[PDB]
Parts: structure tokens; C-alpha cells; sequence
């Protein structure tokens, strides 16, 4: 009869949908896993806790004097050391050379601020207190947009910094 | 069969596949 | 009434209704500035002179935030899903109760409205810390969601007098949706309460100097993500145990229907680092975990689609459309009730996609911040929970107060919905494109017209959404004054049935059913999950916190 041969097949037919869909959410999962086991890995931050003073941080350590904040840590990577900060970011530009893995090292002395570099995949929130660390190789010379994607306050819409990768 | 329902669900996987695929390639282009 | 005196229920439902429609328009006042600010048109001048207490785009886009996401949608549930199992049941809620939680939530609203309107809390909806709000923001906040606590417990004292009146019987299948629901709701909340209470308030009223972020926003996103199952859930009732009646077909399953509302419980809660992704502090190998969890949580929607799409097809195979399309015809499209959820769905489409992308850890760097996250979210929350609770006004509103929609009403409905559904997809394309384009959510963008040229031609679509949502809105505010306000009163319409769709026939069920009836064996999974997925990050976080000042920036 009508209701009973429906029920069955809408039901065997909806089996068949939720395995595919498992299959595919399965795929996109082995395709995650992929990339975390890549270069482009680099802009996850680092788990570890880094813990620092939003009061002092000005003052005090790697991030008080912003024309000594790229540092060679190795043969052919750079740490930079950023302050996002109400509504801008330091240095300014950041200058750094292409081909060099570049570790970002960045914090706020107030607020919760975004680090989002336009045509990468860097896209990190700063938290006041919190070092955000993330690792990048510019393939390209020329300049990045900063952005600032997390809303900070009435300045928000303005506050943008500069990378210069040099050739 | 409940071809209107299979319809839909192929609607549904094609946008899912042009969505994911496609960010996909952003974030490689990116990297 | 006598029918007020015989169910009470319907007036406080009709109260908890109209003030979410209330908080719906003012928030959604807003909407059409904010997306011509997308498309770098300022208004914000004529909004302003219209509006004097505004001050600025951001306290603009904190009341659309808080009044649209946080208590339309809770208004919207706490109504639904107390009144349904409760007709389905034909049992009474504890009336003292229901009051209660209606009264907690009118005056929690008005507690954190007060600094909001005075330009004293403009933190967002999100309020991340160390931004500071006025204490009476996170109080009022605080006693509006513990409002829910009264809810839930309402519910399960509904179902255990029914269960104690019928051992051995089942649980009928919308009171077990609204059972799974509001234990769901229990566990997801406790994030926020528990950031809320250690952190928020005694900051807020100056017993400590500063909070950690991190572990505040941890916390947030416990309940941020299953806040939003919270938000569709009730949508979902309906279009599982209504909308099949009202498109002239039957629910194909019930055990499917269960099922799906059973895994929201298991993996609503312990996804939320997929708000995290970005986040230092937290481990990788969590961040993979919740990813995987998170997609995990997009298969009782991928049945939905199926067991819904299945059952309205059914409908329109019985009211005479054949071939692969004509089942489509063949629905009563004249129905805004029909119509409005069905619309609701089609956008869903686009909107889960949007989700499985964000799901996926590295992919989330594409996206994160961008304007594609409001792209995302208007098609699901805007869009179909939105326009679902709008159809609600053609079928609900009549059984809640006797007011009848007439036809001018209807054919009204009709267009009100389709605009909504319209300018919500039109929007939708804009921010999708321009948040690929990198263009930054919740910024003031047209302040800097200049910053974001190849963003030029999405610019227009936001603009276009921008007016049509504003002709939708004021049409919808119309609308429903229309009935409220309305002469006539017709009691036959409170004292009708709701339309409860039937299920349609075939064996296959019981076994699954009763394992699925195992309600506190399931509950305790379901914390149990959550304790594994966060017990271990929070641990770590807790032992080395790292408290910061308070700013206000605004
Ligand atoms: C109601 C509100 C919401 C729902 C539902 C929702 C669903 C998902 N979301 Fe989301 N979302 C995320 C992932 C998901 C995933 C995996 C799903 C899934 O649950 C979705 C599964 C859905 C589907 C697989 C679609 C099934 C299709 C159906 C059921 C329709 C079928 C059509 C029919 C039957 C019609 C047929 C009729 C005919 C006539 C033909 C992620 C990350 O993983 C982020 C953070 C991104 C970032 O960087 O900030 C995020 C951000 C948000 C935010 C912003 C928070 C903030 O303010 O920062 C909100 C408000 C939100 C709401 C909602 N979201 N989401
Ligand atoms: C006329 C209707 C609407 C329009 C035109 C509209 C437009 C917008 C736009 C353009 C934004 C992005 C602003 C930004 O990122 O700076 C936004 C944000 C938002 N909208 Fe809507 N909106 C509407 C209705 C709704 C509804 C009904 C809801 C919820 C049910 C909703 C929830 C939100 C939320 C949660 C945000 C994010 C706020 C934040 O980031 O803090 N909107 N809306
Ligand atoms: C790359 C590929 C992309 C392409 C995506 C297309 C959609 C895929 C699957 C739909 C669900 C499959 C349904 C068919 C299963 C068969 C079934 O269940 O039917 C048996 C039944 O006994 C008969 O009466
Ligand atoms: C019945 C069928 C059963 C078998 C079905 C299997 C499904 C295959 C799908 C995807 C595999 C993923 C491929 C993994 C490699 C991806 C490489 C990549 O994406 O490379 C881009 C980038 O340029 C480099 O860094
Ligand atoms: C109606 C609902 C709203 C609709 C949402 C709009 C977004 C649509 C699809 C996203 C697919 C991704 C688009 C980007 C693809 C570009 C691509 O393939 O890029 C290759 C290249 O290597 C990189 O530069
Ligand atoms: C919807 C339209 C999709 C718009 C496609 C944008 C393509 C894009 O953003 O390109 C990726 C990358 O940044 C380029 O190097
Ligand atoms: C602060 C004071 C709030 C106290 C409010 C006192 C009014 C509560 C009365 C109530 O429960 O309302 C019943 C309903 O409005 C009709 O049956
Ligand atoms: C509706 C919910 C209301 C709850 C509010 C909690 C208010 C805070 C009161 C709890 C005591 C906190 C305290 O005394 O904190 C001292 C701290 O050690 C300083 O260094
Ligand atoms: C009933 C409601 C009672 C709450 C009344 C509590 C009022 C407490 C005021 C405390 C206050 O304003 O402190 C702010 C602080 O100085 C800056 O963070
Ligand atoms: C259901 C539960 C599913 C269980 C799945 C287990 C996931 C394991 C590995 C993720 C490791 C990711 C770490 C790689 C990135 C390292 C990095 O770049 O760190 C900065
Ligand atoms: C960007 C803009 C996107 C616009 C999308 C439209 C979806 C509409 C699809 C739904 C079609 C239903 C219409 C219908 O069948 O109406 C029956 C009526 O009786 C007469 O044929
Ligand atoms: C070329 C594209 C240009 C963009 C259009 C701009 C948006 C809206 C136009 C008006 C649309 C209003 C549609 C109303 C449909 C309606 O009410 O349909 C009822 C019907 O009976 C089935 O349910
Ligand atoms: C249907 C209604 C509108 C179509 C929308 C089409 C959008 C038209 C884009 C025109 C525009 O603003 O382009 C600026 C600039 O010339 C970049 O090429
Ligand atoms: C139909 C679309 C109507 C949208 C009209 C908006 C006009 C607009 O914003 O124009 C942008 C243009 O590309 C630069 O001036
Ligand atoms: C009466 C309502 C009081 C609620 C107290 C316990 C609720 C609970 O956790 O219920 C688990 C599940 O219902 C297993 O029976
Ligand atoms: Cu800094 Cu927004
Ligand atoms: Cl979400
Ligand atoms: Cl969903
Ligand atoms: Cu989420």
C-alpha cells in the first residue's frame, strides 16, 4: 500500500544519504589532516602558555623598543617581536626578507586585538597578557596589510599595520 | 524512490563540495 | 477569557512571544544601516536625528547583537518549547514557574537594556574582556538566561507527572525533543554562568582588578556554540512536528526525528574551540578534536535535511504533484506559515556549507574575523530560525488570543516572508565575497571608504539588502500590529487543536525508540563528553591565570 512502500524507501534511501554524507565529512577530515602536516601549518598558534604583563610590556622586555623587534633566531628565520595596541601596531612597517620563516611573536597592552595579513593565512587574535605565536615564509616581496579583524573599540575600523617583505 | 528529497540532498552536497573545495584552494593559494 | 482560565499557559506563551517579536524589531532597526555600511554607505547621520541616544556604529551593533541573537531567540524558545510538549501532553506547566521565568527575563531585559541604550556597555554581544561594560550589562544578562534554568525545570516536571501517570509508555516525540533540548541547554550553559560568576560579575562591580581572557572567552564559547542548537532547536520542533501538517503531508519518521535531537544533546556542547581557532593557548590536537567533533555535529542536520526534504515531498506527491519538480508546485505556497520555514531552509543550504567550512581548524584562517561570518550566521539564526518564528504569527499567534488572520493578512505575510528570505540571501552573497575578499567583520568600514576598493561590487549587494530588509522590516512591524491591535476576536481559533502533523505508517521503530528513551543514561553521556572535551584545557587555564586590566574604548 501507498504509505507503508513510501515510508520504506524514503527510509533505505535516507541510509544511503547519511553514509555518503559520513564519507564526505570523513574526506574533508583526512584533508585538514593534510595540511597540519605542511608548511602552511605555521599559523596555527602555538598551545603553550606564554604569559606576560599588559602593564609593563612598553616598558619592559622584547616588545619596549619596537626598532630592535626583528631578531635572527636562525640561519634563515627571524622572530618578531609585535605589540597590537589602541589602534595601531608596532614596528611599523615590520620589515622582514622573503624566503625567511618569519615567527611572530604578538601581544596588546589593553585590549583584544586581531593580526590578520592580507593575502595569508595569518589570522590571530591577541590577547592582552597572552604572546600569540605563529609562523610564516613570505614568498613574495612587497608590502602586506595588517588588519585588525577582532573589535577593540571606536578605532577599530582605522587600525591597520604594514609588513614590508623585502626582495 | 523519493527522487525529490535525493534531489535536494545533491543541491545540498554540491554546495557543500563548491564551499569547502573552494576555500580549500584559497588557503593553499595563501600559504 | 474562560480559555485563559482553563489554559493559562496561552497567555504567558502569548507574553514571552510578543516580547521576543519586540526585541526582534528594535534590534533588527539596526540591520539595514549596518548593511549599508557593508556596502560603504554611511547612514548612520539619519539614524542618529531619528535616534538620539545612538552614539556610534559599534553601540548600534551591540543592541542588534544582544536584542536579535540573545533574547528574541531565547524569547522565541522559552515559548515554543514549553507550550508544544505541553499541548502535546494536554498537561498544565506549572504556572507559578512560568511566570517566574517570564518576569526574570522582562526584567533582566530592562537591568541590561538601561546601560546599553546609555552608551555604558558597548562590548558586543560577545563581551570579551578585558572590554569593560557596566555591571548592570552582565547582571541583567545574567538573570535574562537564568530565566531558561526555570524552563527547563518546568519541562521535566511535565514529563515526569506524564511519566508517572503512564510507566511503560514511551515519551511522545515532542515532549522527548523538548526533554533532550533543555538538558542540552542545562550543560551548555553552565560556560557562561560559570563566567559570568567567577569572572564577569566581580569584576564588573569591583571585587577583583582584572580577568584572564583567555579563560573568559573559553568559557563564553562552552555556551556559544551550542547557544545556537539552543536557537534552532526550537525551529526544528516545529518544522518536524508541525510544518508536514501544514504543507498537507506527514512526518516520514519519528525515530529519525528523535534521533537527530538526541545527537544534538551528545555534541551541541563540547565543539566550542571552533570559536578558538585563532585563540593562543589553547593545544592543537584539542583544536583538531572539536573540529572533528564540530562536524560530527553537522550529521543530525544532514538527516534533517533528508527526513524533512523526504516529508515534503510526500505532501506534495499527495496533493497531486508527479514527476522530479512538480512535488515543489504542488505545496500551499498561498500559506505564510508554509512558506516562511520552508524559505528558512532553502537558505540553510548555502548557510550549513558555510558552517562545514569554518569547522574545518585550518580553513577557519581563511574566514576568521571576516565579513563571511555574518554572511554565515544571517542565513542560519536571520533567516531560517527568524523566519520560522514569523510563520509562527499565521498559526500560533490565532491559538494563543483568538485573533484571526484575515486574507489582506495573509497575502501581507506572504511578502514580509519572502523579502526577509530575499534580502537575506542578497546579504549573504555580499558579506560571503567580501569576507573572502578580507574585508573585517564588526567595522565601521564606510568611515574608511577608501580601505577596501576590490570589494566594490559585493558593496552592492549589501546596499541592496540593506533596503530591501528595511521595506521587509517595516512591512513585518505593520503586520503584526495589524493583529495584535486587531477588533475582531474569533475564540474558536484559541480553542482549536494545533495543527500536530500525524506520522506516516510502516514498522521498523521500537527498539531504537526505547534505547533512545533512556534519557538520563543519555544525559550523563552527554556530560560526560563535555568533561573530556574541556576538562583538560580548563584544568591547565585555571592553574595559571593571568588576570588584566579593564578598558572601555568607546
Ligand atoms: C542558528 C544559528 C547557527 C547554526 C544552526 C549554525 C550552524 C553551524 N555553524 Fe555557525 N559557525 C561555525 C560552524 C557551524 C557548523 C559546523 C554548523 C552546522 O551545525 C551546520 C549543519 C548544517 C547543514 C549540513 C545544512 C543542512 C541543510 C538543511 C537541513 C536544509 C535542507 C533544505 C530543505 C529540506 C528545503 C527543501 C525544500 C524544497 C522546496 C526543495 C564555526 C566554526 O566551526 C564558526 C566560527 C567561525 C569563525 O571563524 O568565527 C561559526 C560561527 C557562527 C556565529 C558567529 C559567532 C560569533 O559571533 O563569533 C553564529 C552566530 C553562528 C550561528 C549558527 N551556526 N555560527
Ligand atoms: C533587517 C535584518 C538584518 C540586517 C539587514 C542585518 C544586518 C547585519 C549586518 C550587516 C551585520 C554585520 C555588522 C558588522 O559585522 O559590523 C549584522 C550583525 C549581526 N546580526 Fe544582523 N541583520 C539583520 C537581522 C538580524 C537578525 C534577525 C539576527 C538574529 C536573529 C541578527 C543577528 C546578528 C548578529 C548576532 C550579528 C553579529 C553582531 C556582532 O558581531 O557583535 N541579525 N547584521
Ligand atoms: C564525489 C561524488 C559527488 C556526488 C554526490 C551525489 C549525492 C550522493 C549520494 C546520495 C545518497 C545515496 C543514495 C543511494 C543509496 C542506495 C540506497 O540506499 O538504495 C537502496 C534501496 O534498497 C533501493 O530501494
Ligand atoms: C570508493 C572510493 C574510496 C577511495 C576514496 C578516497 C577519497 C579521495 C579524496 C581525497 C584524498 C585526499 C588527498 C590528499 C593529498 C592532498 C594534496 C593537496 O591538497 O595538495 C595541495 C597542496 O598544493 C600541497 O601542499
Ligand atoms: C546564496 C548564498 C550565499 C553564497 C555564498 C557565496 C560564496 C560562494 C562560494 C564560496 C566558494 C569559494 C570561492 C573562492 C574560489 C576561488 C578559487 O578557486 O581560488 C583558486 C585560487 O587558487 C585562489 O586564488
Ligand atoms: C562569491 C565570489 C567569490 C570571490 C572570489 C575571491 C577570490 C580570492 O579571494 O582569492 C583568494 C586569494 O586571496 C588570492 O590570492
Ligand atoms: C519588580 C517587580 C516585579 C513584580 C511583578 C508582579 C506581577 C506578577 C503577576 C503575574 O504573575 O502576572 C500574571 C499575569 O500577568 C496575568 O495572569
Ligand atoms: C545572578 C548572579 C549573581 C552573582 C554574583 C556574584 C557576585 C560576587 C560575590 C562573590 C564573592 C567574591 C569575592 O569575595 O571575591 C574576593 C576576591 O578574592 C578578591 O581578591
Ligand atoms: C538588585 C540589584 C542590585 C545590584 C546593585 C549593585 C551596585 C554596585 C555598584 C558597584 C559599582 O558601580 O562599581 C563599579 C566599579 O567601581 C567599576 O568597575
Ligand atoms: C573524536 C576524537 C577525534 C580524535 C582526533 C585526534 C587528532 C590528533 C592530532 C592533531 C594534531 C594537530 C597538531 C599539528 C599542528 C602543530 C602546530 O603547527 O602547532 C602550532
Ligand atoms: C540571490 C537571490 C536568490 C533568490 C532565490 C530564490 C529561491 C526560490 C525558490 C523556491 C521556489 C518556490 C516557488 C514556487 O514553487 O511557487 C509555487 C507557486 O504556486 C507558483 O508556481
Ligand atoms: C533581477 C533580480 C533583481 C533583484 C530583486 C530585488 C528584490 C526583491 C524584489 C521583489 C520580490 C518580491 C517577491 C514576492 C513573492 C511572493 O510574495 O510570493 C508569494 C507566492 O504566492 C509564493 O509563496
Ligand atoms: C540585480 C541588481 C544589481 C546587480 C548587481 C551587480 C553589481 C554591479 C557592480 C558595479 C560596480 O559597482 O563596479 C565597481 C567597479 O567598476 C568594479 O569593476
Ligand atoms: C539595484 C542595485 C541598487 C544599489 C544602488 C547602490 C549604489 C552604490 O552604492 O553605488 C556604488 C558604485 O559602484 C560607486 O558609486
Ligand atoms: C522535577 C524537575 C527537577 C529536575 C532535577 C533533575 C533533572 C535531571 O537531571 O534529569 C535527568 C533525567 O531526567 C533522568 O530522569
Ligand atoms: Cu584592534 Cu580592532
Ligand atoms: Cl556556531
Ligand atoms: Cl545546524
Ligand atoms: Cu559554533
Amino acid at each position: 500500500v501507498d504509505e507503508h512502500k513510501a515510508h520504506k524507501a524514503i527510509l533505505a534511501y535516507e541510509k544511503g544519504w547519511l553514509a555518503f554524507s559520513l564519507a564526505m565529512l570523513f574526506v574533508f577530515i583526512a584533508l585538514i589532516a593534510y595540511t597540519l602536516a605542511t608548511h602552511t601549518a605555521g599559523v596555527i598558534p602555538a598551545g603553550k602558555l606564554e604569559r606576560v604583563d599588559p602593564t609593563t610590556v612598553r616598558q619592559e622586555g622584547p616588545w619596549a623598543d619596537p626598532a630592535q623587534a626583528v631578531v635572527q633566531t636562525g640561519p634563515n628565520q627571524y622572530t618578531v617581536y609585535v605589540l597590537a595596541f589602541a589602534f595601531g601596531y608596532q614596528p611599523n612597517p615590520i620589515e622582514v626578507p622573503q624566503g625567511a620563516e618569519i615567527v611572530f611573536k604578538i601581544t596588546s597592552p589593553d585590549v583584544i586585538h586581531g593580526f590578520h595579513v592580507e593575502g595569508t593565512n595569518i589570522n590571530v587574535e591577541v590577547l592582552p597578557g597572552e604572546v600569540s605565536t605563529v609562523r610564516y615564509t613570505f614568498k613574495r616581496p612587497g608590502e602586506y596589510r595588517i588588519i585588525c579583524n577582532q573589535y577593540c573599540g571606536l578605532g577599530h575600523q582605522n587600525m591597520f599595520g604594514t609588513i614590508v617583505v623585502k626582495e | 524512490k523519493p527522487k525529490g528529497a535525493l534531489a535536494v540532498i545533491l543541491v545540498l552536497t554540491l554546495t557543500i563540495l563548491v564551499f569547502w573545495l573552494g576555500v580549500y584552494a584559497v588557503f593553499f593559494a595563501r600559504g | 477569557s474562560r480559555v485563559y482560565e482553563a489554559y493559562p499557559e496561552k497567555k504567558a506563551t502569548l507574553y514571552f512571544l510578543v516580547l521576543g517579536f519586540l526585541a526582534l524589531i528594535v534590534g533588527s532597526l539596526f540591520g539595514p544601516f549596518q548593511a549599508l555600511n557593508y556596502g560603504n554607505v554611511d547612514a548612520y547621520p539619519l539614524l542618529k536625528r531619528l535616534l538620539p541616544f545612538v552614539q556610534s556604529y559599534y553601540q548600534g551593533l551591540t543592541l542588534h547583537g544582544v536584542l536579535n541573537a540573545i533574547v528574541f531567540t531565547q524569547l522565541f524558545a522559552q515559548a515554543i518549547m514549553v507550550y508544544l510538549p505541553a499541548r502535546e501532553l494536554n498537561m498544565r506547566p506549572n504556572m507559578g514557574l512560568m511566570w517566574l521565568s517570564w518576569w526574570m527575563a522582562f526584567i533582566g531585559l530592562v537591568v541590561a537594556a538601561l546601560p546599553l541604550l546609555a552608551n555604558e556597555a558597548t562590548v558586543l554581544y560577545t563581551f570579551y574582556p578585558p572590554l569593560k561594560g557596566h555591571w548592570a550589562f552582565y547582571l541583567g544578562a545574567s538573570v535574562f538566561v537564568l530565566s531558561t534554568w526555570v524552563s527547563i525545570y518546568i519541562v521535566l516536571d511535565l514529563w515526569r507527572r506524564w511519566k508517572a501517570a503512564n510507566p511503560g509508555k514511551v515519551t511522545p516525540l515532542v515532549t522527548y525533543m523538548a526533554v533532550v533540548f533543555w538538558l542540552m541547554w542545562f550543560l551548555a550553559s553552565l560556560g557562561l554562568v560559570l563566567e559570568a560568576v567567577l569572572f564577569l560579575l566581580p569584576w564588573s562591580f569591583g571585587l577583583v582588578e582584572g580577568v584572564d581572557p583567555l579563560v573568559a572567552r573559553t568559557l563564553f564559547w562552552w555556551t556559544g556554540h551550542p547557544i545556537v542548537y539552543f536557537w534552532l532547536l526550537p525551529a526544528y520542533a516545529i518544522i518536524y512536528t508541525i510544518l508536514p501538517k501544514q504543507a498537507g503531508g506527514k512526518l516520514v519518521s519519528d525515530p529519525m526525528a528523535r534521533l537527530a535531537f538526541l545527537l544534538f544533546l551528545l555534541l551541541s556542547t563540547p565543539v566550542g574551540f571552533h570559536h578558538q581557532f585563532a585563540d593562543p593557548g589553547i593545544d592543537p590536537t584539542w583544536k583538531m578534536i572539536h573540529s572533528v567533533l564540530t562536524l560530527f555535529v553537522a550529521v543530525p542536520s544532514l538527516m534533517t535535511a533528508f527526513t524533512v526534504a523526504a516529508s515534503l515531498e510526500f505532501a506534495g506527491r499527495l496533493r497531486g504533484g508527479r514527476g522530479l519538480f512538480g512535488w515543489i508546485r504542488a505545496l500551499p505556497w498561498d500559506n505564510p506559515a508554509f512558506v516562511a520555514p520552508v524559505l528558512g531552509l532553502l537558505g540553510f543550504i548555502p548557510g550549513g556549507a558555510g558552517g562545514i567550512v569554518n569547522a574545518s581548524f585550518t580553513l577557519d584562517y581563511v574566514v576568521h574575523n571576516t565579513a563571511w561570518v555574518p554572511g554565515h550566521f544571517h542565513l542560519q539564526v536571520a533567516s531560517l530560525v527568524t523566519l520560522t518564528a514569523m510563520g509562527s504569527l499565521y498559526w500560533l499567534l490565532p491559538n494563543l488570543t483568538g485573533k484571526p488572520i484575515s486574507d489582506a493578512q495573509r497575502r501581507l505575510g506572504l511578502a514580509v516572508v519572502w523579502l526577509w528570505f530575499l534580502g537575506m540571501m542578497i546579504m549573504a552573497v555580499g558579506l560571503h565575497w567580501a569576507g573572502l575578499l578580507n574585508v573585517p567583520r564588526r567595522a565601521y568600514i564606510a568611515q574608511v571608504p577608501d580601505a577596501y576598493p576590490h570589494a566594490a561590487v559585493p558593496m552592492v549587494f549589501n546596499v541592496l539588502a540593506g533596503i530591501v530588509l528595511l521595506v521587509a522590516l517595516l512591512l513585518f512591524i505593520y503586520g503584526l500590529f495589524s493583529v495584535l491591535l486587531s477588533r475582531e476576536r474569533k475564540p474558536e481559533l484559541a480553542e482549536a487543536p494545533l495543527p500536530f502533523a500525524e506520522v506516516i505508517s510502516g514498522p521498523e521503530d521500537r527498539r531504537l525508540v526505547l534505547a533512545m528513551d533512556r534519557i538520563g543514561f543519555w544525559f550523563a553521556v552527554a556530560a560526560i563528553l563535555v568533561v573530556l572535551a574541556y576538562g583538560p584545557t580548563l584544568v591547565q587555564l585555571f592553574g595559571h591565570l593571568n588576570p588584566v586590566p579593564g578598558w572601555r574604548l568607546w
